[PDB]
C-alpha cells in the first residue's frame, strides 16, 4: 500500500546546482499524489535564452548554451 | 479586360453547387444569384486570385461578394 | 537443361569450414575486410537522456574507448552504426528514422539502455515509443537502466564478434 | 479502433483441421492465428507481403539466406511474430523443417540471372520442386506459388520455359495448390523499372503493393484453392510510351557481347536471356481469374513581380 | 524589410536532443526560439498513479546529472507534508552527498561547456574525477548513476564500513586536480575572449525571468537558498 | 520571448459572435492561401485541392456549434493548428495525421451489416 | 604571336555576343588582359630586353586592381537590386 | 570604483611584454606539457573490470 | 626526363587509382531518404576578400625589390621606403574607418529612465 | 631513368608513409595530454591503424546529393589532393637532394600554396545549400587572409638571401638560423602556419564518405607536413645540425658510399627532428585551446598581426641599410 | 606508470613466449603470481608491483582466442 | 504582461491542463507531440493514452 500522506499542498524549493529546483506536490490524503509538478531551474534558463541571446554572433548563442547548462531532463519531461 | 472578364467567369464555372454554369452574368452576386456558401464566398474569392498571382488585403477580400465588385477590383495591378 | 545438378546435402553457412583455395583466399580477403570494419568503429549516438552521460563514461579516461579504436564521428554520413541511448519519444521518432536513413549501407545499431528497448521506466506513457524497435532495425540489446559502462563495452565487444563472422565475400561465394 | 481487415471473420478453421481463435481487435499487439511461411521474403514482392501479413498478427516464418538483409523485417511485426530461420534450397531438411508448422505457405523464389551455382532449371522447377514436395509431405492447406507472366513452356525463354516448367511441377505434386501470375511490376525502387532508367513490346504493369495485396486476399478464403490467376494492371502499355511517360515526369548481337563481358562481376549484371523476354509480350489467359475476383481494382501506372518585390527587401546590411 | 533567414540547432553542442529554430541576419541572431519535448516523457502524469515510494526514482531520471539532488527535493517536499523529523546522521550524510552531487554536476556542464567552445582536456580530466565519484555512489547506493538513496524518510541505509576514510584521501588531491584546469581555462586570453560581454543579463530582468542559481548570482544578487532559506 | 513567432496571434476572446465568424473566415482564407506551400512543404503524393477539400471538411465538422465560448476553443486551436502547419514544424508524419483515408485501402471485409460485424464481434 | 591574338580575338568575341549573364564579360575582359600578355611577353624574348617584361609586370598589377575595382562596382550593382539580370545591366 | 589606465602599478612595457608574447598561454601550455609525462587512467576492460560493492545490482 | 615531371604525372595516379578502388569496392544502393532562396550577409564578408587583392598585389610587387637588393643600394632602399609608406597610409585608412568589422545590431540600450 | 623513377617512388613511398603515421602519433599524444591511452587495438603498440582506417574507408557508400555537382564534388578531393602533395618536390633533405633542383623554389612553393584554397571555395559549391555556402565563404576568407602573412614572412626571410633558390637559403643559414634573429617571426609564422591548414586551435567551420573524405583527409595531413617543412627550412635550419667536420676527420678516411650515406643519414636526421619537433608543437597546440569567432579571427589578422608586419616591413631593411649588408646574389 | 622501463622488466619476467601472448591479448605488459584457475579455464593473476595504478593489480588470462 | 519569465509557464499549462491564458502572444503546445489530441494531464484522459506510433 505505501504509507499515506495527510492531506495538503507543498512547495519545496531547494538549490540544485543548476539553480533552484522546486516541486509542487497535492497530497489527497491518499497513499498516491494527487498532483506532482516539477519547477525544473533549466526550464526557466531555456524560456530566458531569446532575451538574452539577441544580437549575439552564432558562435556566441553556444557558449551562452554552456551557461545555463541545459540537460534536458529538466526542460522537458 | 473582356477575356479577364471571361477568366474570372472561366474559373468560376470551376465549382459545384452550381446546376446552371449559364447563370454567371457580370453582377452575380455569390449568395442569392449562385447560392454559395459563407465558407464558398471565400473559397472561390482565393481561387480567382491565384489565378492572377496577385494578392489581397482582407477588407478588400471580405467586401466583395459579387462578380462585378470582383472585375471591378480587379485592376490594383 | 533437364537434370537438376544441386547437391543433397550442403553445409549451411553457419556449419561450413573452407577446404579449396579459393575458400581459403576468400576467407582471408574477408578477415581483412572485417578486421578494418572492427578496429575503425565510429558510434553515431542518437541518445537523447541520462544514457548519454553513461556513455560519456567510455569516453572517459577510466573506461577509454580510442584505446579501441572508436570515435564518435557526429555526423551520420561518416558514422558506421548508431546508439539509441536513451528514450524514444512519439515526437522524436521519424527523427530517429531520418538520423538512421542517412548513413551508409555497411550499417549496424546497438540499443542502449532499457528505455531504448520496450519503453522502459516509461513503458506506459502517453509519448513514448516502447523501444526503438518499431523504429530501427537493432542488432544488440545492452539492458540496464543505466546499463554500466562496463556493460556497454561488452555490447560492443558482442557487436564486433558479430562483425567477425558477417562473411561478406563467403557470401557472394554462395556458401 | 483498429479491426482485422484480412479476415472474414473470427473464428475460421483451416482443412487440415486446424481451428483458429483470432484474438483481440486489429493491429500490431493481437493475433489472428494463422502460421504462414514466406519464401523468399528478402525480395521485393515479399518485403511487401510479409509486412501486410504480420501487420495484423500472422506468425511468419521466414526461410533467409543471407542475415544482413533480413533485419529490415524485424520491424514489421510484433515481439513474437517473425521467425527467422536460415535456409539453403539445397539441403532438403532446412526445406521440410520450415513449412513443418505453416498452415499457409508461399514461393516466390525465382532468379534473374543464371550464375555459378544456379541456373533458372534449379531455382524455378527443382526448388518449387522441392517446396512443393515438402508441402506435399506435410499436409499443409493452401500451397500458393507465385510465377512470371508469359509462363509456358513452348516459348524459347529460357525463363518463361523452366516457369511454366515449375508450375507444371507443383500442379504434378500438389493439386490443391493456388498458382499466381502477375505483370511487371513498378513499385517502389525496383530493381529493373524506375531507378534502372529515371521498344514494341506491350506489356501492363502493376504496383506491388496491390499484387500483394491481391496475394494475401487470395490466401485466407478457400475460394482460390486450384484455381491460377493472372494480375494485370488497366491499360496496356508500349516501353517508349512509359519512358516518355517518365521522361516529362523527371545492333542485337554486340548488345549481347556487351553482357557476355559486364556478367563476370558481383554487382547484378543484366541476363542474356532478357533482351529475349523484350520481343516477348504479355498474352494472357483468358480463362483465368483477375484483380475483380478478389474485389480489388489496381493502381495504374500514369520572373517580372518578384524582381519589384525584391526591390523592397534588404540584401547586404 | 530585413528577411531572416532560418536555420536550426537540430538535435544532431546541442547537448542532444533539443532543437533550437534561430533566425539570422548574416551573422546576428534577430530571432530565437527553442522547440523542446523531444525528450518529453509524461513522468508528472505517471507519479500520479504510483506511491511515494515508487515515485521516488521518477526524480532521479530527471537532471541526470545531480541525482542525489532531485531526489532531496521530492524526499523533503514529502517530509514536509509527513510532519516527521530526519535523525542528525541523516541530515550530516544528506549534506555530503548533496555536495558531491554538486561537485559532479559543477564536474560535468563546466567541462561540457569547455568542450563545445572548444577545450578539450578538462573534459576528461573532470570526467576521472567523475569515475572517482561514482565509485562513491556504487559503494553506497546500489548503482552508479541512478542512486535512489536519499528517501522521502531519510537515507536509503547506512555507509559501508570504510567510505568516511576514502572521501579524505580523494579530497586532498581533488583539491589540487582543480586549480590544474583553473590554469588553462582562467587566464586563458581565448577563453576570456569568447566570454568576456556575452550573455549579460541585468539583474533587474534576472528576476523577471524567473533565473536563479549560478545565473542569478552571476548578476549581483546575493541569494542562495542554502543560506537564506537553509536546510 | 519579448519578440514573439512569425505567424503568431495574441489569443484574444470575442464577446460577439459575428466578429468571431470574421476571425473565422480569415482563418479559412489563410488556410487555403497556405494549401500549396503545404503540398511542396511536406512532399505529399496527391494534388493540392484535396489539401483544400480537407480543410473545407475539417471546417464543415464544427459548424452548428452554439456556444461562444466553444467557438473561442475552437478558433484558437485552430490558429495554432496553422502556426505549426505553415511553419514546418509537424512533420510529413504527423501532416498525415489528417488522412488516414487516403493513404491505402486497409483491406477486405469491410463490416456494415449486424452480421458481418458479428462474424468478428467488432473486431 | 598567334596564341595572344587568338585569345584576344575569340575572349573579345566572346565578351562582345555575350548575352547569357554578366560574369562571362568579367572573365571575357580577363582573359582579354592575358592575350595582351602573351604578345607582349613574346617580343620581349625576341628583342632581347626586360622593357616589355616591365610593361606586363605592370598590367599584371593594374588588371587585379580593375578586378577589385570593378567587382565591388557589381556588389554595389547588387545592393539595391537583389538580382542580376540575365540579359545584363 | 573600476580603476584607469593611469592608476595601475603595471608599466606599459611590463604590461604589453605580457600581451605580445604570450605569457599566460604559455602558462597554461606548460600544464598539459606536465600531463604528458604522467600515469595514465585506462583498465582494459575485459582483462580487468573496474569497481564492485556487494550492494550493485 | 628528369625527376621532377614524375611527380607532377605521379600524384594524379595516386588518387585516380584510390577513388577507382573505392567507386569500384564499395556499395552505391541509394534512395530518397539518404540523398539530401538567399540570404543577406554583412559587408565586411565581401570587403575582406575584395580588399585582400590589393595588399596581395603589393606582397608580390616587394619579390621584385628583395631579389635586386644588392644592386640599388642606398637608392632602390629609399624608393621601397616611401612605396610602403605610401601603402601604410592605405591601411592606417582602412583600419582607422572600422571597415572589416561585423558589428553587433543590439546594445544594453544604454538610454535612461526618466519620467513624467 | 632507372636512377630516376627509383629515386622517385622511394620518396614517394617516405612521405606518404609519413603523413599516415602522423594520424596515429596525433591519436597517442592527444590521449596522452589527456590522461589515457592511445590506440593499441590493431598493430602490436596501435601501429597500422591508418591503414585501418583506410582499408575501410575505402569499402565505404559514396553519396552523391541532390543539390550536387557530381563532377565538381569529386575532383575538388583530387585538385586539393594533388597541389597538397605537389609542394612536396622541392624540400631539401640536404644539399641539393630534392626532386627537381629549380632556381626558384620559393616562388613554385608559393605558388602552390595558393592553389590550396580552391578545394574549399569550390566544394562549397557541391551540394549547394544556404548554409553550405556561406561557411565555405568564412573557410576561404580566413584561408586567404592567413596565406597573405604566410607570403609577407617569406619575403621578409629573403631579404637575408636574396635568392628563390631553397637550399641557397639552408647554406646561407650555416651562419646562423632565422629564428634566432627573428624569434616574433617564428611565433607569427607558426600562429599563420596553424591559421593556413585551419587547424582546430583557429578553426570554425567545423565548429561525405569514402574517397571525397580520404582525400581531404591525406590532404590536411600533407598540407600540416608541408608547411611544417616551409617552416623547417626558412627559418629553422633545414638539414643543419652542427659542423660535423672533426667527427668526420676522426672517422673516415675518403670519400665513400658509406661515407655520404652517413652525411645524409645525418642531414635528413637534423631535417626530421625539426619537422617532427613542430608536428608535435601542432597537436600539442590542438590539445589546450579553445576555438575562435570569425570576427575575432578577422579582427586578429587584418588590425593586430599586419600592422606589426608593416613594422616589420620597415624595420628589417633598415638595419641591413644601417650596417652596409645588402646580401649578394 | 607509462614508462618503458615498466614494459622492459615485466617482459623480462614474464618471458618471451607469454610476452607474445599477453601482446596479442592485451596492450600492456603484466607480471602476476598466479593466484589460480577456472573451472572454464582462465588464469587469473595479482599483480604487488609498486607503480601500479588503482584497479591495476587484478586481471585475467583468457583460454580461448575469442574471449567473454 | 508583468513577467517576461512567465509566459512559458503559462504555455506549459495549456498544454497538459487546457486552460486558457487571454492576452499571451504565442499560446500553442509545448512539450507534447504537433498533431496531439488531447489534454495529458487530466483526469479524463487514460494513463496509455489513445494512440501509438509504428513504422509502417
Ligand atoms: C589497391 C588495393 C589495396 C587495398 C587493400 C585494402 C583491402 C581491403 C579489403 C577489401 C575487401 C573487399 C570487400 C568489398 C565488398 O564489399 O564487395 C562487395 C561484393 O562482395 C564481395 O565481397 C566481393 C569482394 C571483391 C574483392 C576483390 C575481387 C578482385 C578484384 C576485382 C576488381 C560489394 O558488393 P556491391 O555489389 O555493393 O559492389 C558494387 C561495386 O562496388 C560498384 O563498383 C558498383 O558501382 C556498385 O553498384 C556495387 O554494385
Ligand atoms: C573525438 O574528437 C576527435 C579526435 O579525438 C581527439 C580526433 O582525433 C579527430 C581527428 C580524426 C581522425 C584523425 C580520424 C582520421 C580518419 C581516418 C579515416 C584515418 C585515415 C588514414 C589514412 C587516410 C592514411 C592513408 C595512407 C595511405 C593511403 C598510404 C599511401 C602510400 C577528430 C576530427 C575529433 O573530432
Ligand atoms: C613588448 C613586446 C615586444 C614589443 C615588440 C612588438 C611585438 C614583437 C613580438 C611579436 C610577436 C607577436 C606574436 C603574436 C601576437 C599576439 C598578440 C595577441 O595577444 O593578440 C591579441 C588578440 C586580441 O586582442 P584583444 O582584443 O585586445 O585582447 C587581448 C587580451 N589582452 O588575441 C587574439 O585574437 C587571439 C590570440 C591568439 C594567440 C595565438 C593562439 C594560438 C597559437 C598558440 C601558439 C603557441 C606557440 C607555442 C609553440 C611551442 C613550440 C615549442
Ligand atoms: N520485373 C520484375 O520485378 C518481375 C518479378 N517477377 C518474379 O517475382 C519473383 C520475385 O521478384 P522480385 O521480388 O521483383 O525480385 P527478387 O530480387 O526478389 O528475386 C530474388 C528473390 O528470391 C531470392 N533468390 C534468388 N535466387 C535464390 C536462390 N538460389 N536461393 C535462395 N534465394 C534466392 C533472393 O534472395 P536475396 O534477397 O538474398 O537476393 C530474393 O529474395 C521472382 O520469381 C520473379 O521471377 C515476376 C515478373 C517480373
Ligand atoms: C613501418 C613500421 C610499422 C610497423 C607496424 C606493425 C603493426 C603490426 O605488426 O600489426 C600486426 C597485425 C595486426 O595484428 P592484430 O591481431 O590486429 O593486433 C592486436 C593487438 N592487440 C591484441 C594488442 C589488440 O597483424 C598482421 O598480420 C598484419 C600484417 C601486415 C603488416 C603490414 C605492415 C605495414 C607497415
Ligand atoms: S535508459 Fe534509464 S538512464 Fe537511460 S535515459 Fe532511460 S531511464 Fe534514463
Amino acid at each position: 500500500k505505501g504509507y499515506s500522506v495527510p492531506p495538503g499542498e507543498t512547495y519545496t524549493a531547494i538549490e540544485a546546482p543548476k539553480g533552484e529546483m522546486g516541486v509542487y506536490v497535492v497530497s489527497d490524503g491518499s497513499e498516491r499524489p494527487y498532483k506532482c509538478k516539477i519547477r525544473a531551474p533549466g526550464f526557466a534558463h531555456l524560456g530566458a535564452f531569446d532575451h538574452i541571446a539577441r544580437g549575439h554572433f552564432l558562435p556566441d548563442a553556444v557558449a551562452i548554451i554552456g551557461t545555463m547548462d541545459l540537460v534536458f531532463g529538466e526542460v522537458d519531461r | 479586360r473582356p477575356d479577364a472578364e471571361k477568366r474570372i467567369a472561366a474559373v468560376l464555372e470551376s465549382f459545384d453547387k452550381i446546376s446552371n454554369p449559364a447563370a454567371i452574368t457580370p453582377t452575380a452576386s455569390f449568395a442569392k444569384d449562385l447560392n454559395l456558401d459563407s465558407l464558398d464566398t471565400v473559397e472561390v474569392v482565393v481561387a480567382i486570385e491565384e489565378e492572377f498571382g496577385i494578392e489581397i488585403p482582407d477588407k478588400e477580400a471580405d467586401e466583395i461578394k459579387s462578380v462585378n465588385q470582383a472585375v471591378e477590383y480587379i485592376l490594383a495591378q | 537443361v533437364s537434370s537438376s545438378s544441386m547437391p543433397t546435402d550442403f553445409p549451411l553457412p553457419s556449419q561450413q569450414k573452407p577446404n579449396s583455395a579459393v575458400d581459403y583466399t576468400l576467407t582471408t580477403l574477408d578477415a581483412v575486410a572485417n578486421w578494418a570494419r572492427q578496429g575503425s568503429f565510429w558510434p553515431v549516438t542518437f541518445g537523447l537522456a541520462c544514457c548519454a552521460v553513461e556513455m560519456m563514461h567510455v569516453s572517459a579516461p577510466r573506461y577509454d574507448q580510442d584505446r579501441l579504436g572508436i570515435i564518435f564521428r557526429a555526423s551520420p554520413r561518416q558514422s558506421d552504426i548508431m546508439i539509441v541511448a536513451g528514450t524514444l519519444t512519439n515526437k522524436m521518432a521519424p527523427v530517429l528514422r531520418q538520423v538512421y536513413d542517412q548513413m551508409p549501407e555497411p550499417r549496424w545499431v546497438i540499443s542502449m539502455g532499457s528505455c531504448a528497448n520496450g519503453g522502459g521506466y516509461y513503458h506506459f506513457s502517453y509519448s513514448v515509443v516502447r523501444g526503438c524497435d518499431r523504429i530501427v532495425p537493432v542488432d544488440v540489446y545492452v539492458p540496464g537502466c543505466p546499463p554500466t559502462s562496463e556493460a556497454l563495452m561488452y555490447g560492443v565487444f558482442q557487436l564486433q564478434r558479430k562483425m567477425r563472422n558477417t562473411k561478406i565475400t563467403r557470401m557472394w561465394y554462395r556458401k | 479502433m483498429n479491426s482485422f481487415e484480412n479476415l472474414a471473420q473470427d473464428v475460421n478453421i483451416t482443412r487440415s483441421g486446424k481451428t483458429l481463435i483470432a484474438k483481440g481487435t486489429g493491429g500490431r499487439s493481437s493475433r489472428t492465428g494463422y502460421t504462414a511461411t514466406v519464401f523468399g521474403a528478402n525480395g521485393f514482392l515479399g518485403s511487401y507481403l510479409t509486412a501486410k501479413l504480420a501487420k495484423h498478427g500472422t506468425t511468419v516464418v521466414v526461410p533467409y539466406r543471407e542475415e544482413m538483409a533480413k533485419r529490415h523485417l524485424k520491424v514489421t511485426g510484433d515481439l513474437g511474430v517473425v521467425n527467422f530461420l536460415e535456409m539453403d534450397l539445397r539441403n532438403l531438411e532446412s526445406i521440410d523443417e520450415a513449412v513443418r508448422h505453416s498452415d499457409i505457405v508461399v514461393n516466390l523464389i525465382g532468379r534473374e540471372y543464371e550464375t555459378k551455382n544456379f541456373n533458372y532449371y534449379d531455382v524455378h522447377v527443382e526448388g518449387a520442386r522441392r517446396i512443393a514436395e515438402a508441402v506435399k509431405k506435410h499436409n499443409i492447406a493452401r500451397y500458393i506459388h507465385v510465377s512470371a507472366f508469359n509462363a509456358e513452356i513452348d516459348s524459347p525463354s529460357e525463363f518463361n520455359h523452366t516457369k511454366g516448367l515449375g508450375e507444371q511441377v507443383t500442379k504434378d505434386i500438389v493439386p490443391w495448390a493456388t498458382i499466381v501470375r502477375p505483370a511487371p511490376m513498378f513499385g517502389r525502387e525496383d530493381k529493373w523499372f524506375l531507378d534502372r532508367m529515371a521498344f514494341q513490346e506491350t506489356s501492363n504493369p502493376v504496383h506491388v503493393i496491390d499484387v500483394a495485396a491481391a496475394l494475401e486476399r487470395i490466401c485466407f478464403d478457400d475460394s482460390t484453392v486450384a484455381q491460377t490467376f493472372e494480375l494485370y494492371g488497366p491499360q496496356k502499355f508500349t516501353q517508349k510510351q512509359i519512358i516518355d511517360m517518365v521522361s516529362e515526369t523527371l545492333p542485337k548481337a554486340l548488345y549481347q557481347a556487351y553482357t557476355k563481358a559486364t556478367q563476370a562481376i558481383w554487382w547484378p549484371t543484366y541476363s542474356p536471356d532478357q533482351v529475349e523476354r523484350q520481343f516477348l509480350s504479355q498474352k494472357i489467359d483468358p480463362s483465368a481469374k483477375t484483380f475483380n475476383d478478389l474485389d480489388l481494382t489496381p493502381m495504374e501506372l500514369p520572373v517580372s513581380q518578384l524582381e519589384n518585390k525584391e526591390k523592397t527587401f534588404v540584401h547586404i546590411l | 524589410r530585413i528577411r531572416a533567414f532560418t536555420i536550426n540547432f537540430g538535435p544532431q553542442a546541442a547537448h542532444g536532443v533539443l532543437r533550437l529554430i534561430l533566425e539570422l541576419s548574416g551573422e546576428e541572431i534577430i530571432r530565437s526560439d527553442p522547440h523542446v519535448g523531444l525528450l518529453h516523457r509524461g513522468t508528472e502524469k505517471l507519479i500520479e498513479y504510483k506511491t511515494y515510494m515508487q515515485a521516488l526514482p521518477y526524480f532521479d531520471r530527471l537532471d541526470y546529472v545531480s541525482m542525489m539532488t532531485n531526489e532531496q527535493v521530492f524526499s523533503l517536499a514529502v517530509e514536509k507534508l509527513l510532519n516527521v523529523e530526519v535523525p542528525l546522521r541523516g541530515k550530516y550524510i544528506r549534506t555530503m552527498f548533496g555536495e558531491i552531487t554538486r561537485v559532479l554536476n559543477h564536474l560535468m556542464s563546466v567541462c561540457s561547456h569547455a568542450m563545445d567552445v572548444g577545450a578539450l582536456t578538462p573534459f576528461l580530466w573532470g570526467f576521472e574525477e567523475r569515475e572517482k565519484l561514482m565509485e562513491f555512489y556504487e559503494r553506497v547506493s546500489g548503482a552508479r548513476l541512478h542512486a535512489a538513496y536519499v528517501r522521502p524518510g531519510g537515507v536509503s541505509q547506512d555507509l559501508p564500513a570504510g567510505l568516511l576514510d576514502d572521501i579524505y584521501m580523494w579530497a586532498t588531491q581533488f583539491g589540487d586536480r582543480l586549480d590544474e584546469i583553473e590554469e588553462l581555462l582562467t587566464d586563458n586570453r581565448i577563453w576570456k575572449l569568447r566570454t568576456v560581454n556575452i550573455g549579460t543579463v541585468t539583474a533587474q530582468d534576472a528576476l523577471n525571468l524567473g533565473l536563479s542559481g549560478p545565473m542569478l548570482r552571476g548578476s549581483g544578487i546575493p541569494f542562495d537558498i542554502r543560506k537564506n532559506a537553509p536546510y | 520571448a519579448i519578440i514573439a513567432t512569425a505567424f503568431a496571434e495574441t489569443v484574444k476572446f470575442s464577446g460577439s459572435k459575428q466578429e468571431l465568424q470574421k476571425r473565422t473566415l480569415a482563418l479559412y482564407r489563410q488556410f487555403l492561401r497556405g494549401a500549396p506551400t503545404f503540398a511542396d512543404l511536406y512532399e505529399v503524393q496527391f494534388s493540392i485541392p484535396t489539401i483544400r477539400t480537407k480543410i473545407r471538411q475539417e471546417f464543415e465538422r464544427h459548424r452548428f456549434v452554439d456556444d461562444l465560448s466553444i467557438q473561442n476553443v475552437l478558433y484558437a486551436k485552430g490558429h495554432m493548428e496553422y502556426q505549426e502547419c505553415i511553419n514546418a514544424w509537424k512533420q510529413q508524419a504527423q501532416f498525415l495525421k489528417y488522412f488516414p483515408e487516403e493513404d491505402d485501402i486497409q483491406g477486405r471485409h469491410q463490416p456494415s451489416n449486424f452480421v458481418d460485424k458479428f462474424l468478428k464481434n467488432r473486431a | 604571336m598567334f596564341i595572344g591574338t587568338i585569345i584576344l580575338v575569340l575572349s573579345f568575341l566572346g565578351f562582345v555576343f555575350n548575352r547569357r549573364n554578366i560574369i562571362l564579360a568579367f572573365i571575357c575582359l580577363e582573359t582579354m588582359l592575358l592575350g595582351i600578355n602573351l604578345i607582349l611577353l613574346r617580343n620581349s624574348v625576341l628583342f632581347d630586353d626586360i622593357s616589355g617584361s616591365l610593361f606586363a609586370i605592370v598590367i599584371i598589377i593594374l588588371a587585379g586592381v580593375e578586378s577589385a575595382i570593378g567587382l565591388s562596382l557589381l556588389v554595389s550593382y547588387y545592393r539595391l537590386r537583389g538580382v542580376i539580370n540575365s540579359y545584363g545591366i | 570604483r573600476p580603476a584607469t589606465w593611469e592608476e595601475s602599478e603595471e608599466g606599459a612595457l611590463s604590461k604589453a611584454t605580457k600581451y605580445f608574447l604570450l605569457a599566460e598561454m604559455f602558462r597554461g601550455l606548460y600544464v598539459v606539457l606536465e600531463q604528458f609525462f604522467r600515469a595514465p587512467y585506462t583498465i582494459y576492460y575485459p582483462f580487468e573490470k573496474g569497481p564492485v560493492s556487494p550492494r550493485f545490482r | 626526363m628528369n625527376t621532377f615531371i614524375i611527380f607532377i604525372i605521379l600524384i594524379p595516379i595516386v588518387g585516380f587509382a584510390l577513388l577507382a578502388v573505392n567507386i569500384l569496392l564499395a556499395v552505391y544502393k541509394p534512395y530518397n531518404e539518404k540523398l539530401g532562396t538567399r540570404l543577406a550577409f554583412n559587408a565586411a564578408f565581401i570587403l575582406v576578400a575584395i580588399l585582400f587583392l590589393p595588399f596581395d598585389l603589393e606582397i608580390s610587387t616587394l619579390l621584385p625589390y628583395v631579389m635586386s637588393i644588392y644592386l640599388v643600394s642606398n637608392y632602390g632602399f629609399t624608393i621601397v621606403l616611401l612605396f610602403l609608406l605610401i601603402l601604410i597610409i592605405g591601411f592606417v585608412y582602412e583600419i582607422n574607418t572600422n571597415a572589416l568589422k561585423i558589428n553587433k545590431h543590439n546594445k544594453p540600450n544604454t538610454d535612461s529612465l526618466i519620467y513624467k | 631513368m632507372i636512377i630516376n623513377i627509383v629515386e622517385i617512388l622511394i620518396f614517394l613511398v617516405c612521405v606518404l608513409f609519413s603523413v599516415a603515421y602522423l594520424t596515429v602519433a596525433e591519436r597517442k599524444t592527444l590521449a596522452y595530454m589527456q590522461r589515457r591511452l592511445g590506440p593499441n587495438f590493431v598493430g602490436y603498440y596501435g601501429l597500422l591503424q591508418a591503414f585501418a582506417d583506410a582499408v575501410k574507408l575505402l569499402l565505404k557508400e559514396i553519396v552523391l546529393p541532390k543539390e550536387s555537382n557530381y563532377i565538381i564534388l569529386v575532383i575538388s578531393p583530387l585538385i586539393t589532393l594533388i597541389t597538397a602533395l605537389i609542394g612536396w618536390v622541392v624540400i631539401p633533405l640536404g644539399p641539393g637532394i630534392t626532386l627537381g633542383e629549380l632556381n626558384l623554389g620559393i616562388l613554385f612553393s608559393l605558388a602552390i600554396g595558393s592553389l590550396g584554397v580552391f578545394g574549399s571555395l569550390l566544394s562549397g559549391w557541391s551540394s549547394n545549400s544556404k548554409y553550405s555556402l556561406l561557411g565555405s565563404i568564412r573557410s576561404t576568407a580566413q584561408l586567404i587572409s592567413y596565406e597573405l602573412i604566410l607570403t609577407s614572412i617569406f619575403i621578409i626571410i629573403i631579404m637575408f638571401v636574396s635568392s628563390l633558390n631553397i637550399t641557397t637559403i639552408i647554406e646561407t643559414q650555416r651562419v646562423v638560423w632565422y629564428c634566432i634573429p627573428l624569434l616574433p617571426l617564428l611565433l607569427i609564422f607558426f600562429i599563420a602556419s596553424v591559421a593556413e591548414t585551419a587547424r582546430p586551435p583557429f578553426d570554425l567551420t567545423e565548429s561525405y564518405s569514402g574517397s571525397p573524405f580520404v582525400f581531404f583527409f591525406l590532404a590536411e595531413y600533407s598540407n600540416i607536413i608541408l608547411i611544417s617543412a616551409f617552416n623547417g627550412y626558412l627559418l629553422l635550419g633545414g638539414y643543419l645540425s652542427f659542423n660535423y667536420s672533426y667527427l668526420f676527420n676522426i672517422l673516415f678516411n675518403d670519400y665513400s658510399y658509406v661515407s655520404f650515406l652517413f652525411e645524409g643519414l645525418i642531414n635528413s636526421s637534423a631535417y626530421a627532428i625539426k619537422l617532427v619537433f613542430l608536428m608535435f608543437s601542432f597537436i600539442w597546440v590542438r590539445a589546450a585551446f579553445p576555438r575562435f569567432t570569425y570576427d575575432n579571427l578577422i579582427n586578429f589578422c587584418w588590425i593586430i598581426l599586419l600592422p606589426l608586419l608593416f613594422g616589420i616591413f620597415l624595420i628589417i631593411p633598415s638595419t641591413l641599410y644601417i650596417f652596409d649588408s645588402f646580401p649578394t646574389l | 606508470s607509462s614508462s618503458l622501463y615498466r614494459v622492459l622488466r615485466n617482459a623480462w619476467e614474464v618471458g618471451p613466449r607469454s610476452y607474445w601472448k599477453q601482446l596479442n591479448s592485451i596492450g600492456d605488459t603484466k607480471s602476476g603470481r598466479l593466484v589460480g584457475t577456472d573451472i572454464y579455464g582462465n588464469k587469473f593473476y595479482e599483480t604487488d608491483h609498486q607503480d601500479e595504478i588503482h584497479l591495476r593489480t587484478r586481471y585475467v588470462e583468457y583460454k580461448e582466442k575469442d574471449y567473454d | 504582461c508583468l513577467y517576461e519569465g512567465a509566459n512559458w509557464f503559462e504555455r506549459e499549462a495549456y498544454d497538459m491542463y487546457g486552460v486558457f491564458f487571454e492576452g499571451h502572444p504565442d499560446l500553442r503546445r509545448i512539450m507534447t507531440d504537433y498533431g496531439f489530441e488531447g489534454h495529458p494531464l487530466r483526469k479524463d484522459f487514460p494513463l496509455t493514452g489513445y494512440t501509438e506510433v509504428r513504422w509502417d
